[PDB]
């Protein structure tokens, strides 16, 4: 094919060419965007202009100081990074200009105009609490006794607070997560989530650790005190082996930036007031090589109890999601979870979806028997080997 | 005209509408969408279905949006269907008088529907080959690229490894139309050729139909 | 190296317990103890249909009356095995009797945990081993079948099978087999779990099947009579 | 601590092999070359010593060759340091086989048995393997002339025509260009040895005091092995001169 | 070659026509436009103020505000009032604000990231499909798991449940993997970025987990997508310090991809397609399915595999058809796609000496006996080994 | 960061006398004075600026402070030490004693059913701070909520004890 | 080089010691050419566009690609880290295998490749 | 037996490192098929590496364990040549053998072989300062029933019996391609025995009857080591057979 590949490249390169100059020339044609709604909006825009009280430039209230002399005294940031002080809001109320709440100050006065709606105070703790879907328990495999724990603890004493006075305990502080990996362990959580009507904020611990230590202090603490606004809250911290894994501080290595932001969450724990029916839940591999120092026990309350899957409990798992999905089937969910070695709950899953892609290839648009006897036999083997260091010598 | 490429066009195409006026523009479009007609038109609906949900004034309108929406359709295992005969690259225009007259005057009017309601056209999904006096009902893999390595072949057959699609299995148009009967290492010869045409295929069978293949 | 004095604050080695991940991958051993016998079965591991299933086995002979059937890492097993060979053939001479399923199995037990990551010896180690092995065989007691494991315990089991999953093989013996029952239910009782916990399907040099009864020597089977067992799965 | 460190001496590296065999080579690189040469009617070595100094007294005139035996030869390519250990292992080996073998000592069979100790080390006992390549000549019966080779892992040549030490690639094929199979005898062949040497060092100029030439010849009825003065060496050195026309000629 | 030639021909000079037809409307041809839109050009210009002072616009709030941050340097809460409206104005978009007193005139334009530019590379493979053939299985495979679920609804809606979020592409270089990800992104023309492992790994601490998250989030607002995450073999093998090996950051940049891909924060019909010549670097968990899906193993190329393998590399120089294949099976056989271009490059290094310009079976066969011995040479033979 | 310090402390200077709280001290308290290729850098300037404060200049005897570690293992040698910080408390791990005197404490609060059998549950408990006893308590509670009823018993109180010491055990063995 | 067949330039060693005046016939070749001659000495010193390697291959070929041609001449002396000569043997040597292979490979410039 | 670390440490993986390190060791030693027939037993060797100044036996793959029983190695990488790590697990392997000689004077069992060492690698890994192995070894020899034996071993510390076996270069690889070429007739007769180990050995070789070196053994004479320049007449008509199974 060399001599056909030139003939194609030159006369795409003649037509590419003639194209730019097509596109640039054209343009929108001095046109205008508004359209015609917007006509009665100019004559508005243009007495804004003459007015002091527009434009107003957003701050933040940093701090409440009183040495009150005309109407409250607060010191605001502005984003050119002086500092100011304004005074009590031109008519709206005091008790909407808080700390750590947003303001709108006048560009030309400065005095708050109006308050906005709080938080902007850190850059980054907005940036690592991230999006929130909703997965429901069909979707998760088993009801098994793994399962039913994880509600226990986090649904009832959050949705109702009465049980746990009942009890005569406080709502957990603390809560923890453990099970290994391939479980399905975030997805029970995200079904929770919305049973309970109790928001949860998905949080990474590699955001935190950083290569100068100190702006994941700020974060920890500035992320307890948002939480604490919401009224019956988790902030879950997934895939944490910092503020998580093991307690150790080598003093050259990147182990100094794991203990600051522990040891600020050890402050949070216990807080500087009280957290009553509030609840952090961690995720850890098991609770051994977790801090048993960042774990005090009392207030982390109940660990609750995930492990991976048996032959049996494979086998419930398979039910749940076969049954979800859209598949004609001879063979029965029994065998071909018997026909799984103890591993993972993730290969045995992956036969349920790999049938369907076998589909495809068989040249069928769903599933059959025969695809599904196919997919155990090469995703036993596929994803368990294949993987993982081939060394455990000389390492800390 | 089956200009190149449907997998990137219709969505492309109903965001550039948005600027150009008129909601009879959407409609008029919806017909090129069709082609595999659950293949490329369950996007092309969804699309055009967003901007439809999002401003309604006038039930002149919602009229335009509606017809556009449902147009497109003809789908789950529903085969292929685009304004073609299979066998004509060549042909000249006469089933296209009825769309073409309809696309020309005012789609503003209800009137505009009875010539609009008949495109009467079909492709198939059929691979239904007929031997040299076999005369076969069973249907026959084949193979699908969507360009040349060659003008040696211009007359619709490409190399038989590419990416196989089965029989009895969506066949799609640009991008994919292109169609060789996988069987040159059985030595068979589509006699009547293959794009999933309308007609009752046929070939010379020195080996007779091969089974599925898995890729 | 990197910790092999490595406990837990609970109170069990790290070690020990990474072991079974080992035992998982390897071969399927099925071992049930019979009032009529005890019959053993375990994977040959097919992969060609040239590899005879007459002159190579993986049931041998512990002692011309005594059985051992391997399952987990292959190396490991033959460490074991040719250690208590040398104990039971020594104790025929002198006591004249043979050797009770559990006086081997308690030697072999000892081996291990011993691990530690410096001061070895052969007696020590520096990792511990993951083969489960099943001791079959028949004494002036009866015919029994102890079971040795990774951690180093001997246990009396009627059945007891180890294999891809460990506990899994076992889940599915426990819903078949009852505890007094002939030869024939038991042998049968061996396959049936087989070919389910494993990749690979029931055949007849797919598995190896061997018997002692008491009042018998070790027989390891012929081609035919392995064919046999295979009717009734 | 001892439990943190590596040097993959007994344990096997990602390499599949270990760091200590690999670094060996590279020490016998920058250090004086050894040769051994196969002649019609004798057998030859020819060493450059690791003493680049510009005054030697000539305490031990062996300090790279050593003859071992009435019918064996070494040179070292390498340390003269791990040479020191592994002459003393040879006087001992190479007389006993021959009080019990009454026939001169095969080539073959002393590199073999020497070479198992090298690997020995390397694998178990936690020590490093020797520094040092032997390059042996000798003369059994049953194979004829022979020129072995020995190395730090273990691996054994059989060679006709071979140079271990420095720039061991243009050696070895400096040899082959010269002298073909069978070719080349004993006088004309010490010749050519001298004349890869005056090439190959790792500090140039080819004197009698950088040099020390070894020869097996087999006289009336013994197989004698001398190392040559500095004197006849010289008179080799002049040889060497007219050998540079006579290769290319 | 004649018969190409009259249509392309053609569409030359139909594009031609395309350009001048331009040029008449934009300078004489006018009938909405006139001397009208000329003249609302300037009233606009004038009423808006030049200069317009940009600004982002964030978000919108429907009483006539919107919150505005100003590039300049400090954030200003306008009002959007002249040429505008709420729904004209879009998010994550540059925004025009009268520089005398700041109001949210209006979007004209598009505001793109710094980051997605030095990313971003074009989709479309240098060897054309149906000549990347040899594992012409393993072809077929990425168009159905990454490409299909995206291009054809059908199945997947019929089959149920979650479709597919990646493929990992496994296995000796020269089985194609690069050339694998750019076809099935270019044929469903999704926004391909394209980021090399080792800029997971650089001096900064925490770059990885950084670069990662915002590269997917990038992704998800420029959806659907296909992100290619070329060569992670780096974690491990590269350190600028004893910070930048080791644990902490082999860590932090796996645990980011295991909540990215279906955790948590999850991804919509975003595909992940990794390149790794080594999944001994890689953890048994991006090894795992339903984050990765099915996964492509290359094997080695058969001695018949070879042939096809050889072909790739043939087209993209000068066409063989006097090369001897057999030579080259019989030679080295159960070695890499890195191996049939080495022999190939080879061949072209000794006709470039002669000051040859082309590569006959001559040169592939003077260069083949060296490049065997070569490639166990690669490996260490030390002083004699 | 270490600025702050001198300000925050400067603060407490100017209310005088007052109590500063300082919750934890690896942070201001890093054992190391020598590190490199580090975050440690910074919080070693932090630390150091705290040295000095507590050193005499007089109103900072006035003022007081409050620090606590959890560790011994990272403690600042000069903190520890006095003339910085003049007090050395030392809090034990709880006695024979005092373990049944704070435990005694939490299944009161709790609903009446874990004060029967008192000596019995006293006894039993082996390592428990006070944290341990809290995490008794609410474990209890835990299991009353997975039988599904509103009564709590002293069993579970029991049952408790071996599930949570700090870390998983379960209180088991692979023997047999 | 199209019909010789092999891919235009990617990666061309020059190895060896200097004081042979191996970089001055590379001065020579590249002046004629008009190519830029951009001396890299082992020095993410010369990277300013962001200052570290790793992304020094991506917005260097941008720049490099935009003035075209160039001809980028890497010295890979070594000298630098003590824990980067344990990353590749050379921070540099660790920069150019990320940009040899990278660059190989990228869009169409392989047997398009003009930027050396 | 000297060190002062442990030689490995486990992994939840249940692989050991140091068998797998070693099994790119052996394939140091080169490729390596061996196929049973009625009465000859063949075994084959990939590189002697000729260059007419050397000598032929010093490189072997192939060693004698004992007079009777001999074996071939390799099992599995590309990596660099080197005899002599695979050397060292020789000269355990003929120790092994010659004791057995003392115990049963009869030609010595494969059996024996095998079994000892797949028990002599786990032991090294016991002792601190010994360095394992990880191998597979072409076993061959005869009984006392005067039957045929070819036998395998493997890291796996495995051993099975076999009709034909290859390792080397991807041991399931040529061993695959074994598989196909096998027939039925092809263990009986004599001659097709010896074109299967030299199709497989002239698939990763260049020019081979100079790099293919292989014995047959017998069941009434020891080994013989063929001569180069026999096995090449062979080697040009089998490469003809070859292509036409392919």
């Amino acid at each position: 094919q060399s001599t056909y590949s030139r003939q194609i490249k030159q006369v795409e390169d003649d037509i590419q060419q003639l194209l730019k100059k097509i596109n640039e020339l054209t343009g929108i044609k001095e046109s205008d965007t508004g359209l015609a709604p917007p006509a009665l909006w100019d004559l508005a825009a243009d007495k804004q202009t003459l007015q002091s009280e527009q434009p107003l430039q957003v701050a933040r209230c940093t701090k409440i100081i009183n040495a009150d002399s005309e109407d409250p005294k607060y010191i605001i940031n502005v984003k050119q990074f002086a500092k100011f002080v304004v005074d009590l809001s031109d008519q709206v109320a005091p008790t909407d200009i808080e700390e750590g709440m947003r303001v709108g100050v006048d560009r030309n006065k400065y005095q708050i105009h109006i308050p906005l709606p709080p938080k902007i105070d850190p850059t980054v703790t907005m940036m690592q609490v991230e999006e929130k879907p909703d997965v429901t328990y069909s979707d998760v495999g088993g009801c098994k006794e793994q399962i039913e724990k994880l509600r226990e603890v986090v649904e009832t004493p959050l949705l109702h607070p009465e049980r746990f006075v009942n009890l005569g305990i406080e709502p957990p502080k603390g809560v923890l997560l453990f099970g290994p990996p391939g479980t399905g362990k975030t997805l029970c959580a995200r079904a929770v989530a919305n049973r309970t009507d109790a928001c949860f904020i998905p949080v990474i611990g590699s955001e935190l650790v950083q290569k100068y230590v100190g702006e994941g202090a700020r974060m920890v603490r500035e992320l307890f005190e948002m939480a604490r606004t919401k009224k019956a809250c988790l902030i879950f911290f997934d895939e944490i082996d910092a503020i998580g894994g093991a307690r150790f501080d080598d003093g050259a290595g990147g182990d100094n930036e794991v203990q600051r932001t522990m040891l600020e969450l050890i402050n949070q724990l216990d807080g500087f007031d009280p957290r009553g029916n509030i609840k952090v839940l961690m995720a850890t591999n098991r609770p051994d090589t977790l801090d048993p120092a960042l774990m005090r026990p009392g207030r982390l309350d109940r660990k609750i109890e995930f492990s991976l899957p048996d032959l049996e409990g494979r086998t419930h798992i398979f039910k749940i999601h076969a049954r979800s999905m859209s598949v004609e089937r001879d063979i029965r969910f029994e065998l071909l979870a018997r026909l799984c070695p103890n591993s993972t709950g993730a290969e045995i899953r992956s036969v349920c979806t790999e049938a369907g892609m076998f589909a495809i290839r068989a040249r069928r648009k769903i599933a059959t028997e025969k695809d599904f006897l196919e997919a155990v036999n090469k995703v036993i083997k596929s994803y368990a080997k294949f993987s993982a260091t081939p060394r455990y010598m000389t390492y800390n | 005209g089956e200009p190149t490429l449907r997998r990137a066009v219709p969505l492309a195409l109903a965001l550039i509408s948005v600027s150009n006026p008129r909601l009879n523009i959407l409609d008029t479009l919806s017909k090129f969408s069709h082609d595999a007609d659950p293949e490329v038109s369950y996007n092309s609906i969804f699309a055009m279905g967003m901007v439809g949900s999002g401003t309604n004034n006038a039930r002149l309108a919602a009229m335009l949006r509606q017809l556009a929406q449902y147009h497109a359709k003809d789908p789950n295992n529903l085969f292929m269907v685009r304004l073609a005969q299979g066998l004509t690259h060549l042909g000249k225009g006469t089933l296209t008088l009825c769309p073409y007259h309809s696309d020309r005057q005012l789609m503003s009017q209800v009137a505009v529907a009875g010539l609009l309601t008949v495109l009467v056209s079909f492709l198939d999904v059929r691979n239904i080959i007929l031997g040299k006096s076999h005369y076969v009902l069973y249907g026959l893999v084949a193979a699908m690229q969507p360009r040349m390595l060659v003008t040696f072949d211009e007359e619709l057959r490409p190399l038989p490894v590419s990416v196989r699609v089965g029989q009895a299995v969506d066949v799609v148009g640009q991008a994919g139309k292109p169609k060789t009967i996988t069987g040159f290492q059985t030595h068979t010869t589509p006699v009547l050729l293959a794009h999933g045409e309308r007609a009752e295929l046929a070939t010379e069978e020195f080996l007779p139909v091969t089974p599925i293949l898995e890729g | 190296d990197r910790g092999v004095n490595t406990f837990s604050p609970e109170g069990r080695l790290f070690q020990v317990e990474y072991a079974i991940e080992g035992h998982k991958l390897g071969s399927t051993a099925i071992g049930i103890q019979t009032s009529e016998g005890v019959c053993l079965a375990v994977e040959k591991r097919i992969t060609s249909p040239l590899m005879e299933p007459s002159s190579i086995e993986k049931i041998v002979e512990i002692d011309a009356h005594i059985g051992c059937a391997m399952s987990g890492l292959i190396a490991d097993a033959k460490t074991l095995i040719d250690k208590a060979r040398v104990e039971t053939q020594n104790h025929w001479f002198t006591y004249n009797e043979t050797m009770t399923v559990e006086s081997v199995t308690q030697a072999v037990s000892n081996l291990a945990l011993q691990f530690g990551e410096e001061d070895a010896d052969p007696g020590a180690m520096s990792r511990p081993f993951g083969v489960a092995l099943l001791f079959g065989g028949v004494d002036e007691k009866g015919p029994q079948l102890f079971h040795m494991d990774p951690s180093g315990t001997f246990v009396q089991c009627d059945a007891r099978a180890i294999g891809s999953a460990s506990e899994g093989a076992q889940s599915s013996l426990q819903e078949v087999y009852h505890k007094s029952t002939t030869l024939k239910e038991a042998i049968k009782s061996s396959l049936i779990i087989l070919k389910q916990v494993m990749e690979e399907k029931l055949n007849a040099t797919n598995i190896e099947l061997a018997t002692v009864q008491p009042g018998q020597n070790f027989h390891m089977f012929t081609k035919e009579e392995l064919e046999e067992v295979i009717k009734d799965i | 601590m001892s439990r943190r460190y590596d040097s993959r001496t007994t344990i096997f590296s990602p390499e599949g092999r270990l760091y200590q065999v690999e670094y060996a080579m590279e020490a016998i690189g920058h250090a004086g070359t050894c040769l051994g040469i196969l002649a019609n009617d004798g057998v030859l070595l020819a060493a450059e010593r690791r003493n680049i100094h510009k005054l030697l007294d000539e305490v031990f005139f062996s300090e790279k060759i050593y003859k071992l035996n009435e019918d064996m030869a070494c040179s070292v390519a390498g340390i003269t340091s791990d040479a020191n250990v592994l002459t003393n292992e040879l006087r001992l080996i190479a007389q006993r086989y021959l009080l019990q073998y009454q026939e001169p000592i095969p080539c073959e069979q002393l590199v073999t048995a020497l070479c198992d100790i090298k690997q020995a080390y390397t694998q178990f006992g936690g020590k490093r393997p020797f520094g040092v390549s032997l390059l042996y000549i000798g003369w059994d019966k049953h194979y004829g002339f022979q020129l072995y080779q020995s190395d730090p892992s273990g691996n054994y040549g059989g060679w006709k025509a071979t140079c271990i030490g420095n720039n061991s690639a243009a050696a070895v094929s400096m040899l082959k260009q010269d002298y073909k199979e069978g070719e080349m005898t004993l006088k004309s062949a010490l010749a050519l040895a001298v004349k890869v040497l005056n090439k190959t060092m790792d500090v140039s100029k080819l004197s009698a005091e950088k040099v020390e030439i070894a020869t097996l010849t087999r006289e009336n009825g013994k197989t004698v092995i001398r190392v040559l003065k500095q004197k006849e060496v010289e008179q080799l050195i002049k040889k060497h001169e007219e050998e540079e026309a006579k290769a290319e000629r | 070659t004649q018969c190409r030639l009259k249509l392309l021909k053609l569409e030359r000079i139909k594009d031609y026509l395309l350009m001048e037809e331009e040029f008449i409307r934009n300078q004489e041809q006018m009938k909405p436009l006139e001397e009208k839109q000329e003249e609302e050009r300037s009233k606009v210009d004038d009423l808006r103020g030049t200069p317009m002072s940009v600004g982002t616009l964030e978000e919108i709030i429907d009483d006539n505000h919107a919150i505005v941050s100003t590039s300049v340097g400090s954030e200003h809460y306008v009002s959007i009032l002249s040429f505008v409206d709420k729904d004209l104005l879009e998010p994550g978009c540059s925004v025009l604000l009268n520089h005398k007193v700041h109001a949210v005139i209006g979007v004209l334009m598009d505001d793109t990231d710094p980051l997605v530019t030095v990313m971003k590379v074009e989709k479309a493979p240098q060897e054309t499909y149906a000549d990347i053939g040899g594992l012409d299985n393993q072809i077929q495979e990425i168009k159905e798991s990454v490409e299909l679920p995206l291009t054809h609804p059908e199945y997947y809606e019929e089959m149920g449940i979650k479709p597919p979020k990646g493929v990992i592409l496994y296995g000796p270089p020269g089985t194609g993997k690069t050339l694998l990800a750019k076809a099935v992104a270019n044929q469903t023309s999704a926004t391909f970025l394209r980021v090399v492992g080792s800029e997971l790994i650089q001096k900064y601490l925490g770059d990885g987990p950084k670069l990662v998250r915002e590269l997917f989030r990038v992704a998800e607002e420029h959806a659907p997508s296909i992100v290619f995450i070329d060569e992670i073999d780096a974690i491990g093998t590269k350190r600028y310090d004893s910070n930048s090996g080791g644990e902490r950051e082999i860590q932090r940049t796996m645990l980011e991809l295991l909540n990215q891909l279906d955790g948590f924060d999850s991804r919509g019909d975003v595909k992940v397609i990794m390149a790794t010549n080594r999944i001994e670097t890689l953890d048994p968990a991006l090894i795992r399915p339903g984050r990765i899906d099915r996964k492509i193993e290359f094997p080695l190329p058969d001695e018949k595999t070879k042939k096809r393998i050889f072909q790739i590399h043939t087209s993209r120089m000068t066409l063989a058809d006097d090369v001897t294949l057999d030579d080259l099976i019989m030679a080295k056989d159960d070695l890499s796609g890195a191996d049939i271009k080495a022999i190939c490059t080879e061949a072209g290094l000794m006709a470039l000496r002669e000051r040859r310009m082309k590569v006959t079976n001559e040169d592939f066969k003077k260069s083949k006996e060296n490049v065997l011995y070569k490639k166990q040479e690669g490996t260490p033979e030390g002083l004699y080994l | 960061g270490a600025k702050l310090v001198r300000d925050a402390f400067a603060l407490a200077k100017e209310k005088a006398p007052s109590i500063i709280f300082i919750d934890e001290l690896d942070a201001i308290g890093t054992k190391r004075f020598d590190s490199e290729k580090a975050g440690d850098r910074e919080v070693q300037r932090t630390m150091l600026e705290l040295l000095n404060q507590l050193d005499g200049f007089q109103p900072n005897t006035q003022v007081k402070v409050i620090a606590a570690t959890n560790r011994v293992d990272i403690l600042d040698p000069a903190l520890l030490r006095s003339g910085r910080l003049d007090r050395k408390i030392e809090f034990p791990m709880p006695n024979e004693e005092a373990r049944a005197r704070i435990m005694q404490i939490h299944s009161r609060k709790m609903n009446v059913s874990p004060d029967v059998n008192y000596e019995e549950l006293a006894r039993c408990t082996d390592d428990f701070n006070g944290a341990q006893c809290k995490a008794v308590c609410v474990e209890a509670g835990m299991i009353a909520l997975r039988r599904g009823a509103t009564e709590l018993t002293h069993e579970d109180y029991m049952e408790g004890i071996l599930e949570v010491q700090a870390k998983k055990k379960a209180n088991l063995q692979y023997y047999a | 080089f199209e019909a010789l067949g092999i891919a235009q330039p990617k990666g061309v060693l020059l190895y060896g010691p200097p004081g042979t005046g191996k970089t001055l016939l590379a001065r020579a070749v590249a002046h004629h050419t008009d190519c830029t001659f951009i001396r890299v000495s082992g020095s993410e010193l010369v990277q300013k566009f962001i200052g570290e390697g790793a992304r020094m291959v991506r917005e260097l070929f941008v720049m490099a690609r935009e003035h075209a041609p160039s001809i980028i001449f890497m010295d890979e002396i070594d000298s630098i880290g003590s824990s980067r000569l344990e990353g590749g043997s050379g921070g540099d040597s660790e920069v150019q295998r990320t940009m040899l292979e990278l660059l190989n490979q990228l869009d169409g410039f392989e047997a398009t490749k003009n930027i050396k | 037996m000297s060190y002062d670390r442990a030689i490995t440490v486990f992994s939840p993986d249940g692989h050991l490192f140091q068998v797998e390190y070693a099994q790119e060791a052996v394939k140091k030693g080169s490729t390596a098929v061996g196929v049973r027939g009625r009465d000859i037993v063949v075994l084959g060797v990939e590189k002697k590496s000729v260059a007419k100044l050397q000598d032929e036996r010093t490189v072997r793959k192939i060693c004698a364990l004992d007079d009777n029983v001999c074996m071939a190695f390799a099992v599995v990488a590309s990596v660099s040549g080197l005899t002599a790590d695979a050397r060292i697990v020789i000269n355990r392997a003929r120790v092994e053998c010659q004791s057995h000689r003392l115990t049963v004077g009869d030609p010595v069992t494969v059996e024996y072989i095998t079994r000892y060492i797949a028990s002599l690698k786990q032991r090294y890994t016991q002792s601190n300062g010994r360095r394992p192995f990880g191998i597979s070894a072409l076993i061959v020899g005869f009984d006392f029933d005067g039957t045929p034996r070819l036998y395998q071993t493997d890291p796996s510390g495995t051993y099975h019996a076999w009709k034909a076996n290859a390792i080397g270069r991807g041991a399931k690889s040529v061993r695959e391609f074994l598989e196909k070429n096998y027939t039925d007739d092809a263990i009986e007769t004599d001659d097709l025995t010896i074109k299967l180990v030299i199709k497989a050995l002239l698939e990763v070789v260049q020019s081979g009857g100079k790099n293919i070196e292989l014995a047959v053994m017998r069941r009434d004479q020891p080994l013989k080591i063929l001569s180069p320049e026999e096995i090449e007449k062979y080697v040009a008509e089998i490469e003809k057979e070859k292509e036409e199974n392919e």
